[PDB]
């Protein structure tokens, strides 16, 4: 009994750290783009907007 | 840095060690930028005691934004109805001060006021006090963003404290605790107020126990001269300018036994809860009363350091 | 003695 | 300006409702409101609108309401019926709640701010962030709430203090989850027995979060440290015994005397399913603490760590054969042994 | 007198212990959550105020010791330093035990915990925590003292008092 | 007059809702049939509104608001602390003959002519007792209704119990009235002070003890110092008997005695102290002290004689 | 999970 209740267990644990990998690779793919974004992004210049 | 100092500060919290002594109050005169008009509204007055973690980004500078905002706050909260604007005039008042002098070192911030005042100069409804006495130890480890003020005390109806307690709890992020002193402290207490030197003796030391027996119920009280109590303290005492826990022993075993044979009742069996002194009186529920303005900081400095260890 | 005289 | 005449003013605050953003709302806006309360009495449809514009601007008005009743009246529109043909052509508190940061960021400000005159960046408010797609595009610059202790249901702020590292924030959690855990526990600091329930599912949220962000609080191993002498051993055995699986890798001669000294007072003494029980859990630290080593040896020294996890592993040997004689060699405490020696 | 461990025969299957309080509510709430289970040897409880105890001859031999303080009396705990000057040195070789009570409400206690922390240490014995006035963590804490007194007594092979005095040796 | 109508509204006031029909029948100035007039149902300012205006529709003095203060009084009895006074006579001096109008004339003389405004009332209770109220004043002030003073005595007896409010200004006026209207000589104050006026007089009658003998478990625990817990239960019943206790709230000792424990053996002074008891039920929380395991055996006899003595308040010297 | 098994075993 015990056996089968750790199996249920890693299961359910399996699929749901699949759900985070997926989500944190995304956010790190984003990460990567804004950070390339930005890398690839004074007083006389500021008194001619105003 | 600060997190792993704080962790390690903690985990060295054991009970290995012995506690040590404590050296015997003295009297201080007070500070030249102390109030005397303010100092003697503090006293005679009966205060409950809360500890307070870190504030987070507590300015000095603007006050008068922070009591306008807790006006229209309590002002919106008591008639739950309808609604109020910022900038009125309604029937109560909040002002906000700032206490000067009442710092234990160059460190410590300084402490202010909150007062509810029912304008009709007006009358003072609900005060609350904000203090830090000599805490090197939660100022370590904590970052500039900071305010440390351990101690905090409340003297009006418990509703008005409701109201404030959660005003600032959700603007500065910080947790509000009942304080409480065990029978342990508070036989310290005795001791050390008793050592300390008065030259008139406005009033009398008493002790008051609670007895446990089931159902029924049962209280004794125990005063004695304050000339008679200092004798007897100068019986005991021999290790010269310190509190010893043995001599705090010794004292209370005398007062155990003189009661004892005349009433044949073991007082050791029983729980301290008041003790009343000529400087304070002090309860287990964490309340204080403070009667020389000699000996203040003393007793504000054993509240912080006994509010900064249940926070830390 | 249990003064009796107050 | 039709809020004026007394017949559409139901309907009107219902429109009001939906269109109203943080630009629309102006302080002269704001007395007309005040001033329309005070001849008509609490009206249940002006209360909704007030407390939509103390939303928006917290520093004008303050309204408290009763506790949540329907405003608005939700009476069958006429087309009511025809939208079901439309739909079809369609078809076919322990934990602080969320609010914004707090309203005494600026105050009292003498004039704005040069990179405001310009119109330069500014910060993500709390309540558009709804969805995981408006995440990702906003995740470098955020508005935190007020209290940090309402990240802990959140999953989208969650993301966020996976990657930060921040001092304040931290000592901020610290300090809240510091408190609560230790007025909320029941063999220890006032002994409450009430909160039963209330405990365990807080410690469960907790585990669920820490699972998350692989690792564990500081504030948890401050409250093992402190409770664990006056633990009995099964009051909250599964949540207690899993928060010990996540405590930061160290020597292991520092914190034996804090931690495995009482459990092995307690493991000796009592039955055999707490012995399986923290021979699991000692398993589980095993393994994240293996976990969290090997990603250090791609970036104390390597002999001084792998002395503390053989320490470790002599430690549980000794407890198991001790463990097996006390029993007088019980076949389901021999599975979980072995267990542990096949990781 | 001074009690002594290894003066009486056993007898056939039984285990004895000693309980040494001035409570007596307590004690006896405590012999009745540790004699209500089944277990396989046959147990008896003995109680009593303090040491020495009032002579008698039929008194069969004792296996284990138990000196319960209370941390909100100092009552008690002058009874247990009075007490433990009556029992031999022989005995303090993994046949005592320190229980103590109160420490879950903390504004209650006269007593600091460091105090009953150095005791137990100076005597060499393990220390016990248990609010006895609460049923169900009453209920937990007998079974582990069972467990302990069929150690000390014979009843588990290959493990005996002396043995037992290294499993619960503290670091420091 | 409105003081009369103020004093009776303030008087109704206080009356509790649930009983007020009760004291309002005992009363009885009202007539009986304008009583189901008013509505008991409705709120209490009502009631109490329409009240004032039956009672003020009839002609109302001071006298009976009096006697209904007395009556509201003896119903609850417990708001006040009492104190109990002694009254002794000569050895020669015969039984007399009480007169109740001849007791009531010479109390209202004694008072009449030492002071000069002064009410007084009477109500002859049931089981030969009297209650008295009295509003105090002088010769240039009108009598105080807010600060009056209430004295049970009992006839034929030496005792009267008073409720201490404002007697301290006129004390000897009122022993001097007592021991002139009940030809008694000379009169003390018994240091005996109590909430319940019921035990005060059971204790000072002391008729509390009313027995009169006439013929007409788990094995396995064993239970070491049993002799010792028999034996200190026998001794407590012994000490406490058997009765139920009458219920006091408190109890004083003053001591002067001298220390004595190497420790302050050269003073020679005694060291001052003053210590109280008090609880809901004292005299009950005592006798379960040394079972319980907090006092000795037997308790000092300072604490088991209180009934005996008929005292509350001690003083002790070496 | 298996701690949670292993708690109501023992409730049994």
């Amino acid at each position: 009994s015990t056996k089968e209740s750790k199996n249920e267990k890693l299961k359910e644990d399996l699929e749901r750290e699949q759900r985070w990998l997926d989500e944190q690779q995304q956010i790190m793919e984003s990460l990567n783009v804004l950070h390339s974004e930005l890398k690839n992004k004074s007083e006389s210049r500021i008194f001619n907007e105003l | 840095p600060l997190q792993k100092r704080l962790e390690s500060v903690r985990k060295q919290s054991s009970f290995i060690l012995t506690p040590p002594r404590r050296k015997i109050p003295q009297c201080s005169q007070l500070q030249e930028d102390v109030d005397p008009q303010k100092v003697a509204f503090l006293l005679h007055k009966q205060w409950t005691l809360y500890s307070l973690t870190p504030l987070y980004k507590f300015s000095y500078s603007n006050l008068k934004e922070y009591s306008r905002l807790l006006n229209a706050f309590i002002v919106a909260e008591k008639q739950k109805g309808l609604a109020v604007e910022v900038g009125e005039d309604f029937n109560i008042k909040v002002i906000f001060s700032t206490l000067l002098g009442m710092k234990g070192t160059q460190r410590d911030p300084e402490a202010f006021l909150v007062q509810i005042v029912s304008k009709s100069e007006g009358k003072v409804l609900w005060t609350g006090w904000f203090c830090c006495v000599f805490g090197d130890s939660l100022l370590e480890t904590v970052s500039e963003d900071f305010t440390c003020l351990p101690l905090f005390l409340a003297n009006g109806a418990e509703s008005n404290t409701a109201i404030i307690g959660t005003w600032f709890q959700k603007t500065f992020d910080c947790y509000f605790s009942p304080l409480a002193i065990n029978a342990f402290n508070l036989s310290w207490m005795a001791a050390m107020w008793t050592a300390c030197k008065m030259d008139h003796y406005v009033a009398t030391t008493e002790f008051l126990w609670s007895v446990p027996c089931s159902p029924q119920s049962l209280d004794i009280s125990f005063a004695i001269h304050p000339e008679d109590a200092k004798a007897l303290w100068d019986s005991v005492h021999k290790t010269p300018g310190e509190v010893t826990q043995e001599e705090v022993d010794l004292f209370m075993d005398c007062l155990y036994s003189h009661f004892h044979r005349h009433f044949k009742i073991h007082l050791s069996a029983t729980r301290l809860v008041r003790v009343s002194t000529s400087v304070a009186s002090a309860h287990t529920d964490g309340k204080i009363k403070i009667l020389c303005h000699k000996y203040l900081i003393g007793v504000l400095a054993y509240l912080t350091e006994l509010a900064i260890f249940q926070i830390e | 003695i249990i003064d009796e005289s107050d | 300006a039709s809020l004026q005449d007394d017949a559409l003013c139901p309907y009107v605050c219902h429109l009001l409702y939906l269109l109203t953003k943080k630009e629309n709302v102006k302080p002269f806006r704001v007395r007309k409101l005040l001033d329309l309360q005070a001849k008509m009495g609490m009206q249940p449809h002006l209360q909704a609108l007030l407390s939509l514009y103390k939303f928006f601007a917290p520093a004008l008005i303050s309204v408290s309401l009763p506790v949540k009743k329907i405003y608005f009246k939700n009476s069958e529109n006429l087309w009511k019926t025809a939208l079901l043909a439309v739909k079809q052509r369609n078809r076919g508190s322990v934990i602080p709640v969320l609010n914004s940061s707090s309203y005494t960021k600026e105050c009292g400000k003498k004039e704005m701010s040069l990179s405001d005159c310009l119109n330069r960046s500014g910060s993500f408010p709390l309540e558009q962030l709804q969805s995981f797609p408006q995440l990702l595009q906003n995740i470098h610059c955020l508005e935190l709430p007020s209290q940090m202790g309402s990240v802990l249901n959140n999953s989208l702020l969650l993301h966020y203090i996976n990657c930060v590292r921040d001092e304040p924030v931290l000592l901020r959690f610290y300090y809240w989850l510091s408190q609560t855990l230790q007025e909320e526990c029941i063999w220890y600091k006032v002994n409450n027995y009430e909160h039963g329930k209330e405990f365990t599912n807080f410690l469960d949220t907790i585990i669920r979060a820490e699972c998350f962000l692989q690792e564990g609080f500081y504030s948890c191993e401050a409250f093992l440290y402190k409770s664990l002498p006056l633990w009995d051993g099964l009051c909250c055995r599964s949540q207690f015994l899993q928060l010990v699986s996540w405590i930061p890798f160290s020597s292991f001669s520092e914190v034996k005397p804090l931690l495995f000294d009482h459990l092995a007072q307690l493991f000796f003494t009592s039955t055999i399913y707490f012995k399986c029980s923290v021979l699991q859990s000692l398993k589980e630290l095993l393994q994240n603490w293996l976990l969290w080593l090997s990603m250090d040896i791609h970036m104390t020294t390597l002999g001084g760590s792998m002395n503390s996890v053989s320490k470790l592993i002599h430690y549980v040997g000794w407890l198991s054969t001790t463990a097996m004689r006390l029993e007088s060699n019980n076949t389901f405490l021999l599975h979980f042994i072995l267990d542990f020696y096949e990781k | 007198s001074v009690l002594r461990p290894l003066d009486k025969l056993p007898g056939l299957n039984t285990a004895t212990i000693l309980l040494v309080g001035t409570e007596d509510a307590l004690l006896q709430q405590l012999a009745d959550s540790m004699l209500k289970e089944d277990c396989a040897s046959e147990l008896k409880v003995h109680l009593a105020k303090s040491l020495p105890l009032p002579s008698s001859v039929n008194r069969p031999r004792i296996d284990l010791i138990v000196f319960v303080v209370n941390l909100h009396s100092k009552y008690s705990l002058q009874n247990t330093e009075e007490s433990l000057r009556h029992v031999d040195a022989s005995f303090f070789l993994g046949k005592v035990c320190f229980l103590a009570t109160g420490a879950g409400r903390e504004s209650h206690c006269s007593i600091h915990r460091h105090t009953v922390v150095k005791l137990a240490h100076t005597y060499q014995s393990p220390l016990l925590y248990c609010d006895l006035e609460v049923e169900g963590f009453r209920a937990t804490m007998a079974q582990r003292l069972v467990r302990v007194l069929q150690i000390c007594a014979g009843h588990v092979p290959g493990v005996s008092a002396l043995n037992l005095l290294s499993l619960l040796r503290s670091s420091e | 007059d409105e003081t009369v109508a103020e004093f009776i509204k303030r008087t109704i006031l206080k009356i509790p809702m649930n009983e007020l029909t009760t004291i309002l029948k005992a009363w009885d100035f009202l007539s009986e049939n304008q009583l189901q007039t008013v509505n008991f149902r409705q709120r209490k300012e009502s009631v109490v509104q329409h009240l004032i205006h039956l009672c003020e529709e009839k002609r109302a003095s001071i006298s009976d608001a009096a006697l209904l203060d007395i009556i509201y009084m003896q119903f609850h009895q417990h708001q006040k602390v009492w104190e109990v006074f002694q009254m002794s006579k000569g050895p020669g001096e015969d039984v007399d003959l009480f007169d109740m109008k001849q007791f009531k004339n010479s109390f209202k003389k004694i008072l009449q002519r030492a002071l000069k405004n002064v009410t007084v009332s009477f109500r002859e209770t049931e089981e030969n007792a009297v209650w008295i109220r009295i509003a105090w004043g002088t010769q240039y002030t009108k009598p105080n209704q807010y600060k009056p003073t209430y004295v049970v005595y009992y006839s034929q007896t030496p005792y009267a119990f008073t409720s201490s409010s404002m007697l301290r200004r006129n004390t000897p006026l009122l022993g001097q009235a007592l021991t002139i209207a009940s030809k008694h000589h000379q009169i003390v104050k018994m240091d005996l002070r109590s909430r319940y006026l019921d035990s005060l007089k059971a204790i000072v009658f002391k008729q509390y003890n009313q027995t009169f003998e006439t013929h007409n478990m788990d094995s396995r625990i064993i239970h070491e110092n049993i002799v010792e817990k028999e034996r200190v239960q026998r001794i407590t019943q012994e000490t406490f008997g058997d009765y139920p206790q009458p219920q006091l709230e408190f109890a004083q000792y003053k001591l002067e005695t001298k220390f004595k424990s190497s420790i302050l053996a050269e003073r020679e002074e005694p060291l001052r102290c003053l210590i109280k008891f008090s609880s809901p039920h004292l005299l009950e929380a005592l006798k379960s002290l040394a079972p319980a395991g907090i006092a000795d055996a037997p308790l000092s006899p300072l604490l088991t004689c209180i009934p005996n003595k008929r005292m509350n308040y001690f003083k002790i010297r070496d | 999970g298996v701690l949670a098994h292993l708690e109501r075993l023992e409730t049994q």
